[PDB]
């Protein structure tokens, strides 16, 4: 069974998220903010990350700067699940290697559709 | 006594606000919760699971209750301050009132490997014309200090619940083999945002007011609340209730 | 500064105002709470069996509930803040214009309880950009507003209180006018403190807890700016905010 | 077009119910309690009331009393929604001319069924 790496501020986001991914099948991992998460990757290596943006102590694009720069973190795909309004925002993370781009709050239909999708 | 009672005043002042403060960024959890699973089913209507659908709908009435118990908190504060906590008498079973009691805590007392009894000294359709909740609340305040305040490595924790009969009122005796309250103290327990000045090592959250607000239900029903403790070797906590 | 008896009466009258204040907002906390618990509750035993309409509409008044309950969280977690001395801003390049001006609709209702006629007017052509935070502002303006609403003549023929909008190169001046009561000389710096109220003849019926202008006072002061007043008593008075360029 | 009084004390059942009723296509007039709902009966016929029992002033079972005395107005349906969930209560409410009582929390389909179960009679 997959391992997903679930990166929100959001106590219940992490809760809705997880909910919907261990249903089907998934086990889940949590980060409180982007350093916790790359303190956890040093850990193990995820078969998919879903990231917020607005964190403490390190924000989104933060991490997925220093996602494409290592060895190993460079080729697991990324979900951006934010609550930002700006589409300016989504051209920045697509282009730093979000295989997508969500917005809150998050639809589990199309979100469980998109991560079959990038583990299939 | 002025140049005290200002020492005294500005003392209580402090932990007013300190309380004030946990309880204000405590309701804040609640709500956002709330708030999150109710725009996400809206948002995503007709689209999501029946089961899924029924473990959001959880989520906010969890929630909804701890938001609630909060909001309780600041109320029975309130009215402890202005004096204007009330009673409401019915008769009620308190035999079947205790057991319920006692299992609304189990599971609480087992997250701390204590043992959680009930034993009647007297036939168990025990009458009183009483107020169920506020009773109840007594009785779940007292519980919850057997649990909270029990030996860290002990191997046979507990907190017993003896319902007897005495003079011509009803005795409620909550014992516990705990860590015992020291003689010095024994007074102060009973009094607004009191804690042991030790707090057992600081491990233990707690705001002092819930044997403040005890013993004010147990008085405001005619009776009185006392304590039996012995330094290191546990607790027994006493309340006498009439009837009518 | 000051007697140890005198230090012990102004204690215990902040103590009876927060008391009551907390007395109150614990009620006004409550009914939000009924109205999600009722609706939750409804909603989650008819589950497999509501109408998806209804199912809308119930979660609606939950999240309008749910929004009504945090505005007034906010009100015990600003006089939390205020005794702690920690408030929070959050700045962001509005538009001043329709800011106080949702103010002013936000308070029409009650201004007309008092036969008050509200007032905005503005030096400059709207819009006014600034780079302040709107939530607070628009607090700002209601407290105010509010102020004058409250404290107006009790009998007098023509009530108003009016907001003006002056834009200069330094920054922003907002002034609230009012033809009120008046403040008395004595009490002109003592209003901004917390849980001050001037105890008159003609301010003893008004109700008030003395926070309005004690929070004002230090949100202004975060966004680096100055907070006065200037008034006669028996005339009116006027309130000036002055919010800066960064 | 049927008309429907709706008597309880609370704001948010009135609101949860009146709703209900609306999109059924009905009209609602609301009380906040057992008094003034009597003061609107003198205004107009319902074609049914929904009744709470809990209400400061007049209660329920004081508003069916008087409900059931008056000539005009004992033969309107009247529908109990309450949240004392006792046998006795029910019973009560039934013998002084209740045509159902119903246990909160609302459950609206059931209500429907029920409201027009008695309205098509
Ligand atoms: N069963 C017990 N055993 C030992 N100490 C106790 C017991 N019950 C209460 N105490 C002490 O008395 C104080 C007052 O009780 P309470 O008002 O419940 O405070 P808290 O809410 O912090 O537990 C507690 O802080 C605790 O130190
Ligand atoms: N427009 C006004 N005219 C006269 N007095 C005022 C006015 N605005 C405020 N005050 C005075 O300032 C005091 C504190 O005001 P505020 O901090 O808003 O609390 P509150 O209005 O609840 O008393 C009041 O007691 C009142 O006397
Ligand atoms: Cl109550
Ligand atoms: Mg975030
Ligand atoms: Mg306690
Ligand atoms: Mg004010
Ligand atoms: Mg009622």
């Amino acid at each position: 069974s997959k391992k997903v790496l679930l990166v929100d501020d959001s106590a219940p986001i992490r809760k809705m998220v997880s909910f919907v991914l261990k249903k089907e099948g998934y086990e889940v991992i949590e980060a409180e903010n982007g350093q916790i998460a790359l303190e956890k990757l040093s850990e193990f290596t995820p078969d998919l990350i879903v990231l917020d943006i607005m964190m403490p102590v390190m924000d989104g694009f933060t991490v997925l700067k220093k996602l494409q720069e290592k060895e190993e973190w460079k080729r697991i795909p990324v979900i951006v699940l934010t609550a930002k309004g700006g589409e300016e925002d989504e051209s920045l993370a697509l282009s730093l290697g979000a295989r997508k781009v969500m917005r809150k709050p998050f639809s589990p239909s199309q979100f469980i559709e998109e991560v079959k999708h990038l583990l299939n | 006594t002025e140049s005290k009672e200002l020492e005294r005043l500005k003392r209580i002042d402090r932990m007013k606000t300190e309380f004030i403060a946990n309880i204000s960024h405590e309701l804040r959890t609640p709500l956002t919760a709330i708030k999150a699973y109710a725009e996400t089913i809206y948002n995503s209507l007709g689209e999501l699971d029946l089961s899924t659908l029924k473990e959001f709908l959880e989520v906010i009435i969890d929630q909804s209750n701890h938001l609630e118990n909060l909001l309780n908190e600041l109320l029975d504060f309130s009215r402890l301050e202005r004096k204007s906590l009330q009673i409401n008498r019915e008769k009620v079973d308190l035999c079947d009132l205790v057991e319920s009691a006692v299992n609304a805590i189990k599971e609480f007392a087992s997250s701390h490997n204590v043992n959680v009894l009930f034993e009647s000294n007297v036939p168990c359709p025990v009458e009183a014309y009483i107020d169920p909740t506020r009773i109840r609340q007594v009785l779940l305040n007292l519980l919850n200090n057997g649990v909270k305040y029990s030996k860290k490595d002990a191997p046979d924790k507990y907190v017993k619940v003896i319902l007897d009969e005495k003079d011509g009122g009803v005795l409620i005796i909550v014992e516990d083999n705990g860590i015992g309250i020291p003689d010095h103290a024994k007074d102060r327990i009973f009094e607004q945002f009191y804690r042991v000045d030790s707090s057992l090592t600081y491990e233990v959250p707690g705001t002092g007011l819930g044997l403040a607000i005890t013993k004010e239900i147990v008085e405001l029903h005619g009776g009185r609340i006392w304590v039996e403790s012995e330094v290191g070797k546990g607790s027994r906590f006493f309340v006498w209730i009439p009837k009518d």
